[PDB]
């Protein structure tokens, strides 16, 4: 026992002693050399009421059109952002979802919370009514985050620090993503759908493959539970986001931090995390009511969003950039542009 | 023209300070009643009270934005200078806002009573579509009292070619008797529906709120017993004036002695009136802490 | 300008929102309170017996009393980081605790079970979410209580203890110790109350307490309180 | 999914008839029901519409207030009450069912259809009968006296085949989308008012009447209808 | 049981320590590069005109 914890000892000093070794040069010392961005001034066009509680995860459609939302009230709503219009309500049995996710398709539709077990809902059924399709169970804790990697396969964060992907046509869990100490909270797949980063409790986040099925690469750096997690558009760095009042972004090539945001007046944790189009420009929601945007190679607050009546919960930028929603606890979500 | 309103004729009235300020109130009734209606109207998810604090402003501000033709009347010589079309929707308008604020403002209580004497049944059989119903039958009962008081206003015509629209009280079915009889009786039946009953359901309701609570072992924090005296105070000293004044000038006939009191005083009372418009939204939106809140950032916003 | 398609799906949008407003109404009217413990405590018992007058994760238990519709979470099985979720339920009506009592001198593999209760009591009750949110306590074990402290005494487990022996002061002197817990009186209280063999007695409490927090929220809503 | 329509025969003049058309295997209450008669010879003409809820109930001018249509929930049932029935109103009515969203596919299922015997948007099509063997690719040309295209970014064209002995069946709707079930062969195109159906390969299942439809304004119109056979 | 757990650490240690690396210049380079070659297509940096932009008002 002795021998391999300092074998253990040995090699986090040989990895710390490597990653310092390749900051050659921090970012801000290279993105000097530019011009800062000016104010984005982002007013609020569209106001999608109908929840009646805590807006809690949303995710957008492919068409940049249609977006999911789920509510602690158990109603899960596609909304039509060009008309406000919703699309469908689907009722769901257990009202303490914390997590929804849209299919790239377009014809499914999932969501998970305190339930411990993943719902896949239905919406091209031919019955014309959105009736659950399968329900994944196995997991011994609640479901943090989920994701579509593709029509067939899905990826499911549970509780219990642990991943597992489960296949729609067969139900049972293929791959199973274990080594993370604390609760695995939210995750982003890379553009290829080929490897993805999961953010837990302990601070430290992990680089997953699909087909693989093991830690490819553990980042570190904060000194709180990681709440959020996206991966840039190139697909080679990840933005992170913790209650330490602080996004770090970590690059998959070099295995280090490039650079830390956080503010002085800026004292709350952090809710949600998403790039935009075309990555120069990062958004993250705050407990403080609004959501910042952060200079991805300055650090420079280009601007700020209004602001909702309860803490921002949950955001995503569309796949054209055209648009970015916010979702809030005071149970309205806004779409900004 | 009968008595009363004949021997008022013959009157000769630094004095336009008082009366002529007034249009505060109406301002201020505008703009509060306004962005209330407004606000907590669609942006704000409909519940029971939200119900009655909108009904309460659109009352309000329809008594909020007659205030304007009343300010040139006494303004041009307290003395109208329009067709009778106008003094009659005006004068109808007027004592139908009145009603509608008394009616409201009485079940506005009886909610908050039986918020807590049944709290089973306000949790279960409470809606906001029954609130909404119970709350138009609440209109249909002022628009029907304001039918008499809206046939008994002509252009009574001062001599100097001056003009009071009130009570010509002998329009239909006639005489001194009479018209004696009929104001009398108007006037206790407004000081009865309007401000008696009004006033005692409010003030048995928010004792009865007390008495259960002490009943149940619980003390009233500050802002109950200092908000149920704010209540208490504003409906009272806002159309008590008036009211006493409109008992007064329908005694008037018996008793000539109080006919130069009431033609200096009673205008000066109805201010008063329009100026509790003004209050309620102090008293029954800015007290609560979500409506406070919906308020405040909607300002900030601005 | 908007087209025939158009129309219909705002027709369709309305009579959504129309829906969502009338389950909200119906949702609404049931009470929403979060059981909490631990598992010796008898919850399993309390549930039990709720039932009858009326696999992870977390259980849902509904039941009615007195025309009053009552919805019970159950998040023992919740084996995970709490301060994570536990804001989930912050717009619970009432907090149910219960605490073994008789459980004073067992030891848990803080190591007494007395101390890890009244740890959770305090990390519940200060908790940031749960200022105003009224807790109703339980003593599930009374009868052993009463059957134990005949032959071990209660100085084992509250050394600065010196009362006498009898049933009365030590079930006082816990009460007082549980109570004084709650650094927030000014906005909450706590319902303390003695469970026994009898069911009906407990659901009447319950009901009083969700009654008294019903008020309040009532008094509050309308800016009296 | 199924309709069964219910009703019919021979029918005075002056007399009446009550069609019942039962709807099983779908959620009746969201979708929308629409009454389409066709006279023998003769292209669809739509009748009569009730939205969801019975919110929103459309008739044509040809039988504004002549006809009675209701819709019960509940029963999931459907009733077109006719009080008074011309020489002209001999015709098979079929029930089509239409839900209203977006990305949504209205007129997608054709109900059986009864026979009742009596004892606004132009649309033109150039070609009537165009006989042709299978396996060679075949076009429909299509004209509307009045643009398609909403300043919304789309389309409303719909086209249906119908097969000797069988109900309409919707190809493609919007013009740019294929309908469920439908294979791959149809293909729909157009600019503002001149619209095409270009089929890759004929085969015997494409034997049958192709109907265009406008669904721009609610008085919805069918076109004389193009046969193919081989 | 801390056995296998101490033998699972060390060889996830060690296989993380096989990946090859580069200088986070050439990264930063590369993440600056691609931004401004797709900041020319960013609605949210470069505002469209009404004419383009899909949210407007009803
Ligand atoms: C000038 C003074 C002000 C006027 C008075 C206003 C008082 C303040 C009002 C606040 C608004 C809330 C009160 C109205 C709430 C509606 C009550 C209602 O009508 O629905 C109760 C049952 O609820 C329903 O299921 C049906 C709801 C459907 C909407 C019907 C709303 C109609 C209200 C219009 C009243 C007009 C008054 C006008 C006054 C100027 C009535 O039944 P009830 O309570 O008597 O009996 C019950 C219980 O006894 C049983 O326990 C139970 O088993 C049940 O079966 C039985 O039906
Ligand atoms: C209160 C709103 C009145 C609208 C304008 C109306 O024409 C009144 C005009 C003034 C006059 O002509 C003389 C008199 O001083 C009156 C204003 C004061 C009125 C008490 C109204 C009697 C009533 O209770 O009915």
């Amino acid at each position: 026992l002795d021998q391999l914890r300092q074998e253990a000892e040995q090699l986090k000093n040989q990895i710390r002693d490597a990653r310092k070794a390749c900051a050659d040069a921090t970012l801000s010392q290279i993105t000097n050399n530019i011009d800062p961005v000016g104010r984005i001034q982002m007013r609020t066009r569209r106001t999608l009421r109908g929840h009646l509680a805590k807006i809690y995860a949303m995710h957008w459609g492919t068409d940049s059109r249609l977006l999911v939302s789920a509510s602690q009230d158990g109603k899960l709503i596609i909304w039509d952002s060009y008309t406000t219009n919703k699309v469908h309500a689907i009722p769901l049995r257990s009202s303490w979802v914390m997590t929804c996710a849209y299919a790239p398709s377009g014809n499914y539709v999932a969501c998970g919370g305190l339930d411990n077990i993943c719902s896949i809902y239905n919406l091209k059924t031919r019955e014309g009514n959105v009736r659950v399709s399968r329900e994944l169970a196995g997991h011994t804790g609640y479901l943090s985050c989920c994701r579509f990697l593709d029509d067939n396969q899905i990826v499911t964060s549970s509780g219990d620090t642990t991943c597992a992907l489960w296949d729609i046509e067969t139900g049972q869990q293929t791959t199973t993503f274990t080594g993370h100490t604390g609760d695995v909270m939210s995750l982003s797949l890379a553009p290829d759908t080929r490897l993805f980063v999961s953010g837990a409790c302990d601070a430290s986040a992990k680089l997953w493959d699909v087909r693989e099925g093991m830690c490819r690469q553990t980042f570190t750096g904060h000194e709180s539970d990681i709440n959020a997690i996206c991966f840039f558009p190139n697909g080679n760095a990840f933005a992170t986001g913790s209650d330490d009042a602080t996004c770090r972004l970590f690059d998959l090539r070099a295995d280090q931090e490039l650079m830390t945001y956080s503010h002085d007046n800026i004292i709350c944790g952090i809710t949600s995390v998403s790039f935009s189009k075309s990555g120069r420009l990062l958004l993250a929601g705050y407990d403080d009511f609004n959501c910042n945007v952060w200079d991805a190679l300055k650090a420079d607050r280009a601007g700020v969003l209004a602001g909702h009546d309860n803490r921002v919960s949950c955001l995503g930028v569309t796949d054209d950039g055209m648009a970015v929603a916010t979702g809030s606890w005071d149970s309205f979500l806004k779409i900004w542009n | 023209l009968c008595p009363i309103l004949e021997q008022m004729s013959r009157l000769q009235s630094i004095d336009h300070a008082a009366v002529l300020l007034h249009g505060l109130a109406s301002l201020l009734g505008l703009v509060e009643n306004g962005v209330i209606l407004f606000v907590v109207g669609c942006r704000m998810r409909q519940t029971v009270v939200t119900t009655w604090v909108l009904h309460l402003a659109l009352s309000d501000l329809l008594a909020s934005a007659s205030l304007p033709f009343f300010t040139y009347f006494l303004a041009v010589g307290h003395s109208w200078e329009l067709g009778t079309t106008f003094c009659k929707l005006h004068s109808s308008i007027f004592f139908l806002n009145m009603f509608a604020s008394g009616f409201l403002l009485s079940a506005i209580s009886l909610d908050r009573c039986l918020q807590v004497v049944r709290p089973v049944w306000a949790q279960n059989h409470r809606t906001v579509a029954a609130a909404h119903k119970v709350c138009l039958v609440l209109w249909a009962l002022a628009v029907l009292n304001t039918v008499p008081y809206f046939v008994f206003r002509d252009t009574i015509s001062r001599l100097d070619g001056r003009i009071m629209c009130y009570y010509n009280v002998l329009l239909l079915n006639p005489r001194d008797a009479t018209c004696n009889s009929r104001q009398v009786a108007l006037a206790v039946s407004k000081f009865l529906l309007a401000f008696l009953v009004p006033l005692a359901i409010i003030a048995s309701s928010h004792a009865a709120v007390s008495l259960r609570l002490q009943h149940r072992g619980r003390r009233r924090p500050g802002r109950f017993v200092r908000l149920v005296a704010a209540v208490v105070a504003a409906f009272a000293l806002c159309w008590g004036p008036y009211h006493v004044f409109s008992l007064l000038e329908a005694r008037a006939h018996a008793n000539p002695g109080l006919r130069p009191l009431v033609w200096r005083g009673l205008p000066f009372v109805t201010s008063l009136a329009f100026f509790n418009s003004v209050a309620n939204p102090v008293l029954y939106v800015l007290t609560c802490p979500d409506m406070l809140r919906k308020l405040r950032r909607s300002l900030r916003t601005v | 300008t908007l087209s025939a398609e158009d129309k219909a799906a705002v027709e369709r949008s309305k009579m959504i929102d129309r829906n969502l407003r009338e389950d909200g109404e119906k949702a609404a009217r049931e009470v929403k309170l979060l059981l909490l413990g631990a598992g010796e405590s008898g919850k399993n018992t309390i549930v039990k017996q709720m039932k009858i007058i009326h696999t992870t994760g977390i259980v849902e238990t509904h039941f009615t009393f007195k025309d009053l519709h009552f919805k019970m979470f159950d998040v023992g099985a919740q084996r995970s980081e709490r301060k994570k979720w536990i804001h989930c339920f912050e717009g619970v009506t009432a907090i149910i605790f219960c605490v073994a009592l008789s459980d004073y001198d067992l030891v848990l593999a803080e190591m007494n079970r007395m101390h890890a209760s009244m740890k959770l009591f305090d990390s519940i009750c200060n908790n940031k979410w749960f200022t105003d949110t009224s807790i109703i306590l339980f003593l599930n074990k009374k009868d052993l209580f009463e059957e134990k402290i005949k032959k071990s005494p209660l100085t084992i487990c509250y050394p600065e203890y010196a009362g006498s022996n009898t049933y009365e002061e030590a079930a006082a002197y816990i009460q007082c110790q549980f109570e004084d817990l709650n650094k927030r009186k000014d906005t909450k209280e706590i319902y303390t109350h003695f469970t026994c063999s009898t069911d009906t007695k407990n659901v009447q409490f319950v009901f009083d307490a969700v009654t008294d927090v019903i008020i309040k929220n009532n008094l509050k809503d309308c800016g009296l309180f | 999914v199924q309709l069964v329509e219910s009703g019919g025969g021979l029918v005075q003049p002056g007399g009446s008839r009550k069609l019942s058309c039962s709807a099983s295997g779908f959620a009746f209450s969201s979708f929308g029901m629409h009454w389409v008669r066709q006279a023998p010879e003769k292209g669809l003409e739509w009748v009569a519409y009730i939205s969801s809820g019975s919110g929103t109930i459309y008739y044509a001018d040809t039988v504004k207030g002549r006809f009675t249509i209701s819709r019960d929930d509940p029963k999931n049932t459907l009733f077109l009450q006719m009080t008074s029935l011309r020489s002209e109103d001999t015709a098979m009515y079929y029930c089509v069912r239409s839900i209203y969203y977006y990305g949504s596919s209205p007129f997608d299922f054709w109900g059986q259809g009864t026979t009742l015997t009596v004892s606004d948007i132009v649309m033109t099509q150039a070609t009537s009968s165009v006989p042709v063997t299978p396996g060679e690719s075949v076009s429909i040309s299509c004209r509307s006296s009045k643009s398609l295209l909403h300043s919304n970014g789309n389309t409303y064209l719909y086209w249906f085949l119908q097969r000797p002995g069988q109900s309409p069946q919707l190809l493609i709707y919007r013009m740019s989308n294929l309908a469920s079930g439908v294979p791959d062969r149809f293909s729909g195109s157009g600019s503002g008012t001149a619209f095409t159906l270009t089929i890759s390969r004929l085969e015997a299942e494409d034997v049958g009447v192709y109907y265009c439809m406008q669904h721009l304004e609610y008085p919805l119109t069918f076109g004389a209808g193009t046969k193919l056979e081989l | 049981a801390s056995i296998a757990q101490a033998r699972k650490l060390v060889e996830q240690l060690k296989m993380e320590a096989n990946i090859d690396r580069i200088k986070v210049s050439k990264a930063a380079a590369d993440l600056m590069a691609y931004c401004e070659a797709h900041a020319k297509e960013d609605p949210l940096l470069t505002p469209v005109p009404a004419s383009e932009n899909p949210f407007r008002e009803k």
